[PDB]
């Protein structure tokens, strides 16, 4: 139990899955009076509580599990602000890397950053696909046990380009006189024989 | 059979918008993606347990304002082990590991709330003293 | 307050009367309370003033006799030290950080107040011994 | 080190045998994922001497059995 005047909560909306809301009158252990965007009018009928919102210093953190309140509003907000405002496309949840299609190019994949990630532990750095490739390359040394990086998502999410950069990492840090040319030159073949226009998207 | 013989590391890719607009984001698709990726379940499951895990020294670096210049001990692990018991009466909200403090969801936001209110009370003290000095200074100048 | 205190305080109060009616503005009441050794917050000052509105705060004038109950109410070591020790652990406080927090948190002050109070209190690193600064600023 | 580029869980205004296969493959992959996460946090709790009973995981074997078992 914390809800007061000047608390904030998330409320559902058909237009955007949650709206931020200012709590306008203190809670009493039955319907809540709320201020909003666009002026203020709501009273919101609890059923036999609204999701409650992380203090603004937390939001934008590198790791969605580092938030104090965990829920779909908080996650969607962190990813939205990191993507739109900070132009950061990589984020962590638990062990899972989460990657969002910036869908225009970026500097971020430069060899300088490749070298900056080498040897770093995964929590030492801001998230990047090179941090996952580097953790794989570490684990394969720490144990002989082989390592798999599983890239998954909807079509068009960027699974192929994420694999491309994950391989570019190994080929820069380990690689020497070549794999890279041949593997990347295989892509137009495998895309021709194995990709199709689906209803929702081409390729 | 190929993957179970291995150790996985996961990357989930999500597509922001259906229209190919550069670097803009649609809530309604993105939530569908983040459910289809199992991320929301992983987050809920972590929220049921002890999501937030603080190294004692990071806990100190955050909440030095909470812990009295008197109370701090010759080791900060025991210092914080005491101070948190001061701040939250019931351990069940938290756990003490070997290397980290474990917290249930929300207790960190509580600690940040009480931390910020105490920091503003300290700012009230210091600002009130400086502002009162300037008031005194101009007052005695008018008397002068 | 005794007769001697009331007489000195009234004389000072009348020195602050800029209209000749024997009165000061509400906005000066806090200044008078602070000048007499009290350290009330602006919130406390507005409370004893009755949370006045802008118009009466800027133009309504009160004599010593109406000020007096408020001064009395406002009038009635370890906390000052801990308040400075918040920003300590070598016994120093950044001038930039203290300036920023005092001008951006709480009852925000002007940069000139902070420069005036901090003058001569910072060392070559730009560090202030806050125990000495605190004793100095409380006198 | 092996890198796997696989289509994700799919849902369309119409769903057909292709989607049914894609979603069954994603059931299997996420069974693996949930077991790996569950293992990792039992091992962290053994690094930290915390009881295992606190932690649980989503079990999707009943849906794999619905699709895959005999009389599935
Ligand atoms: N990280 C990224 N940086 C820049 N452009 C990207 C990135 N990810 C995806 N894209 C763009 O989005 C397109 C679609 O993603 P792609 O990986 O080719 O499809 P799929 O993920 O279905 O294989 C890419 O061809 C590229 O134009």
């Amino acid at each position: 139990e914390l809800y007061t005047k000047y608390a904030r909560v998330w409320i559902p909306d058909p237009e955007e899955v949650w709206k931020s809301a200012e709590l306008l009158k203190d809670y009493k252990p039955k319907v809540l009076q709320l201020r909003l965007e666009e002026g203020k009018d709501l009273e919101y009928c609890l059923d036999p509580l609204p999701p409650l919102r992380n203090p603004d210093i937390l939001v934008g953190e590198n790791d969605l599990t580092a938030l104090s309140y965990l829920h779909e509003p908080a996650v969607l907000h962190n990813l939205k602000v990191r993507f739109i405002d900070s132009k950061l496309i990589y984020t962590y949840c638990g062990i899972v890397l989460v990657a969002i299609n910036p869908y225009e190019q970026l500097p971020i994949y430069g060899e300088d950053i490749i070298n900056a990630y080498s040897g770093q532990n995964m929590g030492d750095m801001d998230p990047h696909i090179f941090a996952v490739a580097e953790e794989a390359y570490k684990q394969m040394a720490r144990d002989e046990r082989n390592q798999s990086i599983i890239v998954s998502g909807e079509s068009g999410a960027g699974k192929t380009v994420s694999a491309k950069y994950a391989m570019r990492y190994f080929a820069t840090v380990s690689g020497s006189a070549n794999v890279e040319e041949k593997v990347l030159a295989s892509n137009p073949i495998m895309e021709s024989i194995g990709n199709a226009k689906t209803t929702r998207n081409d390729n | 059979e190929t993957l179970n013989a291995t150790t996985p590391h996961y990357v989930r890719c999500i597509k922001p918008n259906d229209f190919k607009f550069p670097f803009t984001f649609d809530e309604k698709r993105a939530v569908q993606q983040l459910r289809a990726c199992g991320v929301l379940e992983t987050i809920r499951i972590s929220a049921a347990g002890f999501p937030s895990r603080w190294t004692y020294q990071e806990f100190f670096s955050r909440y030095r304002v909470l812990m009295k210049q008197k109370d701090v001990l010759s080791d900060r692990k025991q210092t914080c082990k005491n101070v948190l018991e001061k701040l939250i009466l019931d351990k069940d909200k938290y756990q003490f590991g070997k290397t980290k403090i474990f917290f249930r969801a929300g207790q960190v936001a509580y600690l940040e709330k009480i931390r910020a209110d105490k920091l503003r009370a300290a700012c009230i003290r210091i600002q009130k003293t400086i502002r009162g000095w300037l008031m005194r200074k101009k007052y005695m100048r008018m008397r002068r | 307050f005794n007769k001697d205190q009331l007489e000195e305080f009234k004389e000072a109060f009348e020195l602050f009367d800029r209209v000749g009616d024997g009165k000061i503005l509400y906005s000066q009441c806090g200044d008078v309370m602070r000048a007499l050794g009290q350290n009330p917050t602006n919130a406390e000052v507005l409370k004893v003033l009755g949370n006045p509105k802008s118009d009466e705060l800027k133009s309504r004038r009160v004599d010593f006799e109406t000020f007096l109950p408020m001064l009395q109410a406002v009038a009635k070591y370890e906390d000052y030290l801990e308040g400075f020790r918040v920003f300590d652990g070598n016994g120093k406080v950044m001038g930039a950080e203290l300036r920023h927090v005092l001008t951006t948190l709480g009852e925000k002050m002007t940069e000139e107040e902070v420069e005036t109070v901090l003058a001569g209190h910072e060392d070559s690193n730009g560090c202030i011994n806050y125990e000495a600064f605190l004793k100095h600023i409380l006198s | 080190i092996g890198v796997l580029d696989i289509y994700g869980f799919e849902t369309f205004e119409i769903n057909s045998f292709e989607q049914f296969c894609i979603n069954y493959a994603n059931e299997k992959l996420q069974q693996q994922f949930n077991m790996h996460v569950f293992k990792l946090e039992q091992e962290e709790y053994m690094k930290e001497q915390i009881p295992w009973t606190l932690i649980d995981f989503y079990d999707n074997q009943p849906c794999i059995n619905l699709i895959e078992a005999k009389m599935g």
